[PDB]
Protein backbone atom coordinates (compact mmCIF):
# COMPACT_ATOMS: atom_id res chain seq x y z
CA UNK A 1 0.00 0.00 0.00
CA UNK A 2 2.48 2.44 0.92
CA UNK A 3 4.70 4.26 3.44
CA UNK A 4 1.38 6.83 4.22
CA UNK A 5 -0.55 3.96 5.79
CA UNK A 6 1.97 2.44 8.03
CA UNK A 7 2.96 6.10 9.04
CA UNK A 8 -0.83 6.76 9.83
CA UNK A 9 -1.74 3.52 11.37
CA UNK A 10 1.45 3.93 13.66
CA UNK A 11 0.16 7.86 14.65
CA UNK A 12 -3.39 6.23 15.57
CA UNK A 13 -2.26 3.63 17.55
CA UNK A 14 0.35 5.87 19.63
CA UNK A 15 -2.53 7.67 20.46
CA UNK A 16 -4.27 5.26 21.49
CA UNK A 17 -1.53 4.01 23.80
CA UNK A 18 -0.81 7.62 25.51
CA UNK A 19 -4.83 8.03 26.10
CA UNK A 20 -4.89 4.90 27.85
CA UNK A 21 -1.46 5.59 29.66
CA UNK A 22 -2.94 9.22 30.80
CA UNK A 23 -6.51 7.40 31.55
CA UNK A 24 -4.79 5.02 33.90
CA UNK A 25 -2.71 7.57 35.83
CA UNK A 26 -5.72 9.27 36.94
CA UNK A 27 -7.62 6.11 37.19
CA UNK A 28 -4.83 5.60 40.06
CA UNK A 29 -4.86 9.02 41.47
CA UNK A 30 -8.93 9.08 41.56
CA UNK A 31 -8.63 6.53 43.59
CA UNK A 32 -5.75 7.20 45.89
CA UNK A 33 -8.47 9.96 46.65
CA UNK A 34 -11.36 8.37 46.94
CA UNK A 35 -10.21 5.96 49.94
CA UNK A 36 -8.21 9.25 51.44
CA UNK A 37 -11.59 10.69 51.94
CA UNK A 38 -14.47 9.19 50.51
CA UNK A 39 -16.41 11.89 48.70
CA UNK A 40 -17.28 9.96 45.26
CA UNK A 41 -19.07 6.84 44.37
CA UNK A 42 -16.57 4.52 45.72
CA UNK A 43 -15.10 3.09 48.66
CA UNK A 44 -18.51 3.89 50.27
CA UNK A 45 -18.23 1.34 53.20
CA UNK A 46 -21.73 1.22 54.84
CA UNK A 47 -23.49 2.37 57.97
CA UNK A 48 -26.98 1.22 60.31
CA UNK A 49 -29.52 2.03 58.09
CA UNK A 50 -32.33 4.56 59.26
CA UNK A 51 -35.25 2.40 58.24
CA UNK A 52 -35.27 0.45 61.13
CA UNK A 53 -34.40 2.87 63.70
CA UNK A 54 -38.31 3.19 65.59
CA UNK A 55 -39.33 6.60 65.91
CA UNK A 56 -42.90 6.12 67.81
CA UNK A 57 -43.24 7.88 71.41
CA UNK A 58 -41.91 5.18 73.97
CA UNK A 59 -43.20 4.07 77.41
CA UNK A 60 -40.39 6.80 78.83
CA UNK A 61 -40.88 10.02 77.74
CA UNK A 62 -37.01 10.94 77.85
CA UNK A 63 -35.93 9.14 74.28
CA UNK B 1 26.35 7.93 -16.61
CA UNK B 2 23.33 8.76 -14.14
CA UNK B 3 26.38 10.20 -12.12
CA UNK B 4 26.96 14.10 -12.19
CA UNK B 5 30.70 15.65 -12.17
CA UNK B 6 29.27 18.16 -9.50
CA UNK B 7 28.66 15.16 -6.71
CA UNK B 8 31.46 13.17 -8.13
CA UNK B 9 34.14 15.74 -9.35
CA UNK B 10 36.98 13.94 -11.79
CA UNK B 11 39.58 16.41 -13.54
CA UNK B 12 40.22 15.92 -17.07
CA UNK B 13 42.20 12.99 -18.47
CA UNK B 14 45.89 14.54 -19.68
CA UNK B 15 47.40 11.12 -21.43
CA UNK B 16 50.00 12.14 -23.63
CA UNK B 17 50.64 11.24 -27.22
CA UNK B 18 52.69 8.35 -28.21
CA UNK B 19 56.45 8.51 -29.24
CA UNK B 20 57.23 5.06 -30.69
CA UNK B 21 61.26 5.42 -30.92
CA UNK B 22 61.68 1.85 -31.45
CA UNK B 23 61.10 0.22 -34.33
CA UNK B 24 59.13 -3.04 -33.08
CA UNK B 25 55.48 -3.54 -33.01
CA UNK B 26 53.37 -2.78 -29.85
CA UNK B 27 51.50 -6.07 -28.88
CA UNK B 28 49.37 -3.67 -26.40
CA UNK B 29 48.08 -1.75 -29.72
CA UNK B 30 47.52 -5.08 -31.73
CA UNK B 31 46.00 -6.50 -28.51
CA UNK B 32 43.59 -3.29 -28.18
CA UNK B 33 42.57 -3.54 -31.86
CA UNK B 34 41.94 -7.06 -32.22
CA UNK B 35 40.61 -6.48 -28.35
CA UNK B 36 38.34 -4.39 -29.75
CA UNK B 37 37.10 -6.14 -33.18
CA UNK B 38 36.34 -9.39 -31.46
CA UNK B 39 34.50 -8.11 -28.01
CA UNK B 40 33.73 -4.51 -27.60
CA UNK B 41 31.63 -4.34 -30.84
CA UNK B 42 29.35 -7.55 -30.31
CA UNK B 43 28.76 -6.12 -27.06
CA UNK B 44 28.02 -3.05 -28.44
CA UNK B 45 25.44 -4.31 -30.58
CA UNK B 46 23.86 -6.23 -27.81
CA UNK B 47 23.43 -3.13 -25.80
CA UNK B 48 22.50 -1.23 -28.35
CA UNK B 49 19.59 -4.01 -28.58
CA UNK B 50 18.54 -3.84 -25.13
CA UNK B 51 18.52 -0.25 -25.09
CA UNK B 52 16.31 0.08 -27.92
CA UNK B 53 13.80 -2.50 -25.80
CA UNK B 54 13.67 -0.45 -23.08
CA UNK B 55 13.27 2.79 -25.59
CA UNK B 56 10.58 0.97 -26.75
CA UNK B 57 9.07 -0.17 -23.59
CA UNK B 58 10.25 3.05 -20.74
CA UNK B 59 8.79 3.78 -17.92
CA UNK B 60 9.61 6.74 -15.26
CA UNK B 61 10.31 6.68 -11.38
CA UNK B 62 10.74 9.30 -9.24
CA UNK B 63 12.12 10.51 -5.69
CA UNK B 64 9.61 11.24 -2.95
CA UNK B 65 10.73 14.18 -1.42
CA UNK B 66 9.44 14.59 1.88
CA UNK B 67 8.58 18.18 3.47
CA UNK B 68 9.48 19.47 6.75
CA UNK B 69 7.49 18.65 10.02
CA UNK B 70 7.61 20.12 13.21
CA UNK B 71 10.74 18.95 14.43
CA UNK B 72 11.11 18.12 18.41
CA UNK B 73 12.01 21.14 19.65
CA UNK B 74 8.93 23.40 18.90
CA UNK B 75 6.17 20.95 20.80
CA UNK B 76 5.63 19.67 24.17
CA UNK B 77 6.91 17.25 25.89
CA UNK B 78 4.78 13.80 25.79
CA UNK B 79 2.82 14.70 23.13
CA UNK B 80 4.07 10.94 21.12
CA UNK B 81 2.32 12.43 17.71
CA UNK B 82 4.70 15.48 17.19
CA UNK B 83 7.59 13.34 19.17
CA UNK B 84 7.06 10.29 16.30
CA UNK B 85 7.16 12.77 13.28
CA UNK B 86 10.31 14.77 14.88
CA UNK B 87 12.17 11.25 15.76
CA UNK B 88 11.35 9.95 11.80
CA UNK B 89 12.28 13.24 10.03
CA UNK B 90 15.79 12.63 12.36
CA UNK B 91 15.88 9.03 11.53
CA UNK B 92 15.73 10.62 7.97
CA UNK B 93 18.23 13.12 8.07
CA UNK B 94 20.37 10.78 9.95
CA UNK B 95 20.66 8.32 7.06
CA UNK B 96 20.96 11.32 4.75
CA UNK B 97 23.66 12.19 6.77
CA UNK B 98 25.67 8.95 6.46
CA UNK B 99 25.36 8.75 3.11
CA UNK B 100 26.91 12.40 2.80
CA UNK B 101 29.88 11.25 4.55
CA UNK B 102 29.94 7.91 2.09
CA UNK B 103 30.19 10.65 -0.90
CA UNK B 104 33.18 12.48 0.99
CA UNK B 105 34.73 9.35 1.33
CA UNK B 106 34.26 8.12 -2.04
CA UNK B 107 35.54 11.24 -3.48
CA UNK B 108 38.38 11.33 -1.00
CA UNK B 109 39.70 7.68 -2.13
CA UNK B 110 39.18 8.83 -5.56
CA UNK B 111 41.30 11.49 -5.20
CA UNK B 112 44.11 9.64 -3.38
CA UNK B 113 44.00 6.75 -6.43
CA UNK B 114 44.21 9.31 -8.88
CA UNK B 115 46.97 11.29 -8.01
CA UNK B 116 49.06 8.29 -6.92
CA UNK B 117 52.49 9.76 -5.93
CA UNK B 118 51.28 13.09 -5.01
CA UNK B 119 48.57 12.28 -2.91
CA UNK B 120 50.23 14.46 -0.24
CA UNK B 121 50.20 17.65 -2.17
CA UNK B 122 47.14 17.69 -4.44
CA UNK B 123 44.36 16.07 -2.41
CA UNK B 124 44.51 19.00 0.24
CA UNK B 125 40.83 20.14 -0.71
CA UNK B 126 39.61 16.63 -0.81
CA UNK B 127 41.62 16.05 2.77
CA UNK B 128 39.71 19.68 3.86
CA UNK B 129 36.75 18.98 2.88
CA UNK B 130 36.95 15.01 4.71
CA UNK B 131 37.90 16.69 7.99
CA UNK B 132 35.35 19.18 8.25
CA UNK B 133 32.69 16.95 7.19
CA UNK B 134 34.25 14.47 10.01
CA UNK B 135 34.21 17.31 12.47
CA UNK B 136 30.67 18.12 11.92
CA UNK B 137 29.88 14.43 12.07
CA UNK B 138 31.19 14.11 15.31
CA UNK B 139 29.56 17.59 16.65
CA UNK B 140 26.18 16.17 15.82
CA UNK B 141 26.28 12.05 15.62
CA UNK B 142 29.25 10.93 17.51
CA UNK B 143 28.48 9.85 21.42
CA UNK B 144 25.25 8.88 20.85
CA UNK B 145 24.15 5.49 22.35
CA UNK B 146 22.95 2.69 20.17
CA UNK B 147 19.48 4.34 20.71
CA UNK B 148 20.12 7.07 19.12
CA UNK B 149 17.20 9.88 19.25
CA UNK B 150 16.58 13.68 18.29
CA UNK B 151 16.54 13.84 22.06
CA UNK B 152 19.76 12.61 22.35
CA UNK B 153 20.82 14.91 19.56
CA UNK B 154 19.57 18.07 21.46
CA UNK B 155 20.75 17.16 24.61
CA UNK B 156 24.35 16.89 23.15
CA UNK B 157 23.78 19.91 20.77
CA UNK B 158 22.76 22.07 24.05
CA UNK B 159 25.17 20.59 26.05
CA UNK B 160 27.77 21.99 23.75
CA UNK B 161 26.08 25.24 23.21
CA UNK B 162 26.02 25.60 26.94
CA UNK B 163 30.28 24.89 26.75
CA UNK B 164 30.49 27.04 24.52
CA UNK B 165 28.55 29.86 25.74
CA UNK B 166 30.32 29.45 29.21
CA UNK B 167 34.00 29.34 27.13
CA UNK B 168 32.83 32.60 25.58
CA UNK B 169 32.50 34.11 28.94
CA UNK B 170 35.79 34.93 29.77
Amino acid sequence: DGPEKNYEKTLAILQIESEKAELRLKEQEVRRLMRARGDGPWYQFPTPEKEFIDHSPKATPDN
Amino acid sequence: DSWDKDVYPEPPSRTPAPSPQTSLPNPITYLTKAYDLVVDWPVTLVREFIERQHAKNRTYYYHRQYRRVPDITECKEGDVLCIYEAEMQWRRDFKVDQEIMNIIQERLKACQQREGENYQQNCAKELEQFTKVTKAYQDRYLDLGAYYSARKCLAKQKQRMLEERKAARQ
